[PDB]
RNA sequence: GUGGAAAGUGGCCCGAAACCCUUC
């Protein structure tokens, strides 16, 4: 059940210290049995299409390690552009701090497409239609593994549209001292 | 089916939420029934309560004279707080007539009950023999029917079952009503009154129109069978307050669903042809038979009244000279000034 | 659409169904394997390019040894027996055990979900059970010989590969005894073992027998290890058209929640709970079997019919959940034990819930939840049993 | 096969019930917050539908070509033969009772009850074309309940049978005689020739409900609803798409004895 | 049948007449015993049913009907003593046990209290009712 | 292009409650509250509008030119897709309207306001129906109890035995504002006026028909009291200190908002227009 | 340049059947 941790149990979940797991996880992966209807008559057709569902005061966040000029020029206007119903969205910027020790080998914090450098990593498989024609499987490292033998795994160009879709996967470090391996 | 209900005798229909001596003020033999909510609401302001006085009604009852004439110390109105007035025929509690926004009316459930008793009477009378009862009781778990077959009529069967042992109320009350009006095989008494079998659901008895309050009064009651103190007074309708009523028959219920309806009334009314036609004549003639047989009991019960009074004789002389249907809404000694209680003609 | 193998080219071939949906060759072979799965006697491990090779492997293909054939690839994987019998003296007879039990249809083949949940005594819902043996990884860091490890693994695996078909078939009744009995345990149950092996076991079927199977498996396993080990079990009830991946991701989360919150506990039905860490979603087995010995024979008769007192007043137990929702929305208030008696006084049933009427100080002493929290897991399983 | 509506004639109700009203629940039926009496739509719709199909059960012998899909039935009852379809004008085992449901579309499209109260079953399930609003107590009686003068007075009956009358009583808590229930009723209008023989087919049922009861123990009172209409107006698609504050309004003088404003149905009407 | 601890529990409620700022188990732990004495005597429901309708109507007047129960609380206070005066013989010997609680409660609780203050009394009013049957 | 995201924000009063089901119970996500799922609002809001244009297809026919090859009907008699009656899309039992190509569904007035898919079509729905979530009056009402749902029992009364049977429903309490919202993309500025007039037409088909489950016998009768028409043209995102339209709020009846104040509300948005 | 794009948990259902607030 090692899924997610508090920050105070993350500055010392690395650096070889006895962290503690949390349990107040804001998930309701519920099984909403949606639509059944024909325009004239009955329809039976219970097709599920489950979704995620949150707590009373919770919400997603993500990070940004970059210069604030580039943030407020592209991403910060875009994070209020995003706000069938499941696009419910109100944006509130913030700052944060992480203790993050010496940078021999450390976390990626993203989904990751590495440059051939495997160190202790959950594998992922991410589809995505992305304007029509089905994107390939594009094997990924999951959220938070450790590839720090000088990463910089570039974004991958794809095919199918007029202008190319090119998929993310380039990562940013943190600080870990891992025991051995 | 608009019918007209004329009232022959004193008539009393009453809930049990009685009038209290905190409501009565007997004055000049005319009772002004008060409204104590408005009186309490207009006796604190520009008055007194001492934190207790208007809520001091754990005092003993009666004594209306002081209860107005000092609290109305030429300070309140005499009877503006009265909702209505009555007429004393005859200083304690009063049984209230069943009202509707302060207006008396005959409830149709009482009329339906006084008709259905007559329907039970003619159903046991003109069809109660063993060559009409056992033929139906054998169709519904006839272990009762072989006990019926020892007698030539179900009257002696129910006189047996009533005089049997283990008699409670819930099983022994409704059994004759079940045998007449339809039953169901259940493990309790080998039959059970499933009441949806009854053709009385094809009979509709509306509630009456509001009777006028100026023919509403309060009458004395004697019950001369015991030397117990009986200063009992009932709200009542004056004989002469001709009200209206609406009551009819659904032939479009029996005419469709004529198989599941069973029972001794249904068997006794299938005999007279189409049950849509003869049901109304059966209930009217059941009224005409039963409210004459009650007189037949009553014309020898005259010495059993206790008071051989000429009012009872002059009422019985007129009881069988009417152009409608006479009925009855409620030691046998209930009398209002000697007159009987609850006799109306329709 | 069938597999999540999810990267072929146009190699995928539509067959064995309505032939308009293109389908991977693995699941082309696999439904054909299922069509031989009742009559299958074993497999034969040969090279990948022989005759009759149904499935492949990393090194070797397999030939399905049916009831008459004679395959050979120098190894024969024979199912659920130790007598080789009618196989030649050239190949290596390799036995393997599989919990195989499944309800045959009128033909003899495997019943589907729609074929199974029609035999539900109550609502039409599919029961899904997913278990685990508890603290078993610590149990194999304590055996200090290859002999002890071999015995302690083989005796454990023989339960979840050979004993399961005995307990489903109705045996071991001399020690199982009074489990929660929703119905009569039939000759052929509506129980299909999907995957039982190693420690865990995953069994789908009709929920009225899934429920009895959970307690039968637990009490026979309590007999089988002599009480030194325990098993966790998640349970779930779904529609018959519910996808199997949600049907497993629900019971895996439920098994993990019953795993986290006491390690030896069943998850009978998903109940509402407050958020304070004092109300646990799971149930101890000595708690739940106690409760079903307490509240079920008072209010529930046998075979899908309610008790003669609650007969024709069958909307009574529904009102207790509406009562219990007040305790769910707040634990500190005290309206629940009052309105319970307000319900039970109106129907004359004075004695059927003596624990729910008076708030017990014994539970609020040691910060345990109130006795109306635990009874709804005994209510809803009766409420699913007599629903129409 | 088409729904194809253009229409929604509406009637604005006003059922001032006289001589009591007892609709039941778990006692009168106000579950929401403003404790009150109200008539919950479905108790009016079902009492309309069962009474109308009782009329059609006796009067099928003469329509019988008009509404042609009615001619697949008998005026009997499916009570003895306990099959879910028998060929009589009663089918559709709900749990133990029987209601009229045409299990097809095209047989329900012509049926004179089922074209106005909806089908169900295998693959068919006709939309009911009528919309029966929940009748809430009017603002006048709300203001006359805030000022005291209480509504929903109780009433006690007894079971005084023909035995020694130890009659166990039972309170009922009916609504007071005289209660404007602010009713509203909407009928979807589709394909005009299918229309004029529908609301004229509908009101007769309400006329029968004006003679019969609704709401509970109506064999001993508790009915007499008196649908004193208010609107009789019609809301075409010519302003649901473009709302210019215009409408085609009829007259609500007292009532109709038997369809006196049948001529005024088609006053400004083409759809 | 009846024993003196039960009118002494009634006397704890009547002499400790203040329950308004007390614990929500001080209500329920006494309300059983109160009703126990109230079911040790007869106290059939239908004469108490006139009281409870005045509670529920004023409870709806609490639920966004007005500011408080100022004038309508008197008829709640009046009708108790009215039922006491109406009660005769086998009832006034018994119904005063229900009477001796609501008058000394509603005495100071006709201080025009808050809706959150009166709700603590209405919960006790409901709290007496079910243990008639239990 | 994109010059879009009109926000219709409002409150929907269920005058007789709702029964958006899932005993049948309402959708209750994580706190025990009910809510209108935005799926059901969009779905009923397209059924009413699709049957409106089913009646009105033969006469518009020049405006919205792609809605001319239909000639009304359902394709359930001739069991095939792409049959020119009005609507094919056989899902499992049902038949809904989706234009099977993008080039057609740039002009079908229902389909270009709730989208199209199938094979090689992929039209986005141009609308975002946010789920409505129990505005802060009834949230604080719920905190002291107040019983936000209501168990309501109906029966199937027979006529030959007059028996009955419990069919409980558990609907939402009659009278509850829900904090209703609508977000709409305003691509293709020449389409926009008729588009939001059509969305207001479909919303005006509500308040006179059933939302939410077992309607036509009660259970529907909703009312949109929508306050603030907004606009987010292209400067609310690159900036957002100021400069967006806020319309009149208080007593805007939707059967009167549709045009009797709409062109007095349209012309301010004509002031930006870009 | 979003594991996407179109997808009302819907259709049908009287809380109904019977019951004198009255006797001793
Ligand atoms: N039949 C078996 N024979 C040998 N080893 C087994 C068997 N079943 C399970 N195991 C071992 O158990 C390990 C995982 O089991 P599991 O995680 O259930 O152990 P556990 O101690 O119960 O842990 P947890 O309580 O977290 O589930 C595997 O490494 C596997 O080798």
């Amino acid at each position: 059940k090692a899924k997610y941790l508090d920050l105070k149990n993350f500055e010392l979940a690395l650096r070889l210290r006895p962290f503690t797991i949390p349990e107040e996880i804001p998930y309701a992966r519920v099984d909403v049995p949606r639509v059944v209807l024909d325009r004239v008559t009955q329809d039976s057709s219970i097709y599920f299409w489950e979704e995620i569902r949150f707590r009373e005061k919770s919400g997603v966040y993500f990070l940004y390690s970059g210069p604030r000029e580039v943030f407020d020029g592209y991403i910060a206007p875009a994070m209020r552009f995003l706000g069938w119903g499941a696009g419910l969205f109100e944006v509130e910027f913030h700052e944060m701090k992480i203790d993050a020790p010496g940078s021999e080998y450390s976390v990626t914090l993203s989904n990751a497409l590495p440059t051939k450098t495997p160190v202790l990593w959950r594998l992922l498989r991410k589809g995505g239609w992305s304007f029509g024609r089905r994107k390939p499987r594009m094997t990924f490292i999951a959220e938070g593994s450790i590839v720090k033998n000088d990463p910089g795994g570039m974004e991958r160009l794809e095919l199918g549209l007029s202008h190319e879709v090119y998929v993310y996967g380039l990562t940013f470090p943190l600080g870990v001292e891992l025991p051995e391996g | 089916t608009e019918r007209t209900l004329k009232v022959l005798s004193p008539l009393h229909i009453g809930t049990g939420n009685e009038l209290t001596p905190v409501d009565i003020y007997p004055r000049e033999n005319i009772i002004h029934v008060l409204d104590t909510e408005r009186l309490v609401n207009d006796l604190m302001n520009l008055g007194v309560e001492l934190n207790e006085i208007l809520a001091l009604l754990k005092n003993p009852p009666g004594d209306a004279y002081i209860w107005k004439g000092y609290i109305e110390e030429f300070h309140l109105d005499p009877s503006d707080y009265s909702i209505y007035t009555l007429k004393i025929h005859g200083s304690m509690q009063i049984k209230e007539f069943i009202k509707l926004n302060g207006r008396p009316y005959i409830p149709g459930s009482s009329l339906k009950g006084a008709i259905r008793t007559a329907v039970l009477y003619k159903a046991l009378k003109e069809c109660g023999d063993a060559r009409a009862v056992m033929r139906v009781v054998s169709k519904v778990n006839g272990d009762v029917a072989r006990d019926i077959g020892r007698s030539e009529d179900v009257l002696d069967y129910y006189m047996s079952f009533l005089s049997r042992a283990r008699i409670d109320r819930k099983r022994a009350d409704d059994l004759l009503e079940a045998i007449v009006f339809g039953m169901e095989p259940d493990r309790r008494s080998k039959i059970r009154y499933e009441p949806k079998r009854d053709p009385m659901k094809a009979l509709i008895v509306r509630d009456s129109k509001p009777v006028g309050r100026k023919h509403l009064a309060v009458y004395h009651v004697e019950v001369i069978g015991n030397p117990q103190p009986i200063p009992i007074w009932v709200e009542a309708i004056e004989p002469g307050a001709a009200t209206d009523v609406e009551i009819h028959v659904d032939t479009e219920a029996l005419r469709l669903n004529a198989d599941y309806f069973n029972g001794l009334l249904w068997e006794c009314l299938k005999e007279r042809g189409e049950p849509g036609e003869v049901f109304e004549d059966f209930l009217w003639e059941a009224v005409d038979e039963f409210y004459t047989a009650v007189m037949k009991y009553e014309t020898i019960e005259v010495q059993k009244f206790g008071r051989y009074t000429s009012q009872v004789r002059s009422f019985y002389a007129s009881l069988e000279d009417h152009s409608g249907h006479v009925l009855r809404l409620g030691k046998t000694r209930r009398l209002a000034d000697g007159m009987p209680m609850g006799w109306v003609v329709l | 659409p069938v597999c999540g193998r999810e990267l072929p080219e146009g190699k995928l071939e539509p067959s064995a169904s309505d032939p308009e949906t293109k389908v991977c060759p693995t699941c082309n072979r696999l439904v054909s394997l299922g069509g031989n799965l009742p009559k299958l006697l074993g497999f034969g491990r040969t090279a990948k390019n022989d005759a009759g090779v149904l499935v492949e492997g990393p090194f070797s293909g397999f030939v399905p040894y049916l009831q008459g054939g004679r395959p050979v690839g120098e190894q024969i994987l024979v199912k659920n027996t130790l007598n080789p019998g009618e196989i030649p003296e050239s190949a290596q007879f390799v036995p393997y055990f599989v919990a195989d039990y499944f309800k045959k249809d009128p033909k003899g083949g495997v019943a589907t979900f729609e074929e199974l949940s029609m035999a539900s005594t109550g609502t039409r819902r599919l029961g899904v059970m997913k278990g685990d043996v508890d603290r078993l990884g610590e149990f194999f860091s304590s055996m200090d010989s290859p002999s002890k490890l071999a015995t302690a693994s083989r005796f454990m695996d023989y339960f979840f590969k050979g004993y399961i078909g005995a307990i489903i078939e109705g045996k071991f009744g001399y020690i199982i005894g009074d489990v929660p009995s929703l119905r009569d345990w039939p000759e052929e149950p509506d129980i299909v073992v999907v995957y039982a092996g190693g420690d865990d076991f995953f069994i789908v079927g009709a929920w009225d027998q899934i429920f009895e199977l959970a307690f039968r498996v637990r009490r026979a396993f309590n007999a089988y290890t002599g009480g030194k080990l325990t098993l966790s079990v998640g349970l779930g009830y779904f529609d018959e058209r519910t996808p199997i991946y949600r049907m497993a991701d629900v019971v895996s989360e439920r098994l993990d929640t019953a795993k986290d919150e006491g390690r030896n506990r069943v998850f009978v039905v998903g109940r509402s709970r407050p958020l304070d860490g004092k109300h646990k979603l799971s149930y101890e087995w000595n708690h739940y079997e106690e409760l079903w010995r307490t509240y079920a024979p008072r209010i529930y008769a046998g075979n899908g019919r309610l008790k003669g007192k609650l007969e024709s007043k069958k909307g009574l137990l529904w009102k207790l959940l509406e009562i219990r929702e007040l305790y769910v929305r707040d634990p500190n208030d005290v309206r629940w034990a009052y309105l319970t008696a307000y319900l039970l006084g109106r129907h004359g049933l004075s004695d059927l819930f003596p624990e729910l009427v008076g708030i017990d100080t014994k539970a609020v002493e040691r910060k345990e939840p109130q006795p109306v929290y635990w009874v709804d897991g005994v209510l809803k399983i009766v409420l699913m049993a007599v629903r129409r | 096969m088409d729904r194809r509506f253009y229409g929604k004639i509406v009637i604005k109700g006003k059922i001032k019930a006289v001589t009591g009203l007892h609709i039941g629940s778990q006692p009168v039926i106000k579950d929401p917050h403003t404790g009150l009496p109200y008539i919950p739509g479905s108790s009016l719709k079902g009492r309309l539908r069962s009474l109308f199909e009782i009329l059609v059960n006796s009067r099928l012998g003469e329509w019988r070509e008009k509404y042609p899909s009615l001619a697949n039935y008998s005026p009997g009852s499916c009570r003895p033969d306990n099959q879910e379809n028998c060929g009589k004008f009663f089918n559709r085992k709900i749990n133990r009772g029987w209601i009229h449901v045409c299990p097809d579309y095209e047989t329900a499209l012509a049926c004179p009850v089922c074209r106005l109260f909806g089908a169900s079953g295998k693959e068919s399930n006709f939309p009911s074309r009528i919309i029966v609003r929940d009748a809430f107590l009017t603002k006048e009686w709300e203001e006359k309940w805030r000022a005291g003068e209480a509504i929903t007075e109780a009433k006690i009956e007894v079971g005084i049978d023909r035995v020694t009358s130890q009659a166990n009583p039972r309170t009922n808590e009916r609504v007071v005689a005289g209660a404007e229930f602010e009713f509203e009723i909407i009928y979807n209008v589709e394909n005009t020739t299918h229309w004029r023989d529908d609301i004229k087919n509908l009101l007769t049922a309400m006329a029968l409900l004006e003679d019969s009861y609704l709401g509970g123990s109506g064999s001993r009172g508790y009915g007499k609803v008196k649908f004193i209409f208010d609107s009789f107006e019609f809301r075409p698609l010519d302003y649901y798409r473009t709302g210019k504050d215009e409408d085609i309004v009829s007259i609500d003088a007292r009532e109709k004895s038997v369809s006196d404003i049948l001529s005024g149905f088609d006053s400004l009407f083409s759809e | 049948q009846w024993e003196a601890i039960q009118p002494y529990f009634d006397n704890v409620v009547r002499e400790a007449k203040n329950f308004l700022e007390w614990s929500p188990n001080k209500r329920l732990a006494n309300a059983v015993t109160v009703a126990a004495y109230l079911t040790s005597q007869g106290l059939k429901t239908n004469q108490v049913r006139k009281i409870l309708d005045m509670a529920r109507t004023t409870e709806l007047k609490v639920k966004r009907g007005e500011g408080d129960i100022k004038d309508d609380l008197v008829k709640m206070r009046y009708l108790l003593a009215y039922t006491v005066g109406k009660a005769t013989g086998q009832s006034k010997y018994s119904l005063d046990a229900f009477h001796r609680i609501l008058d000394p409660m509603l005495e100071v609780l006709m201080g025009s209290p808050k809706k959150e203050n009166f709700e603590k009394f209405y919960d006790f009013l409901q709290a007496v009712v079910a243990y008639h049957k239990f």
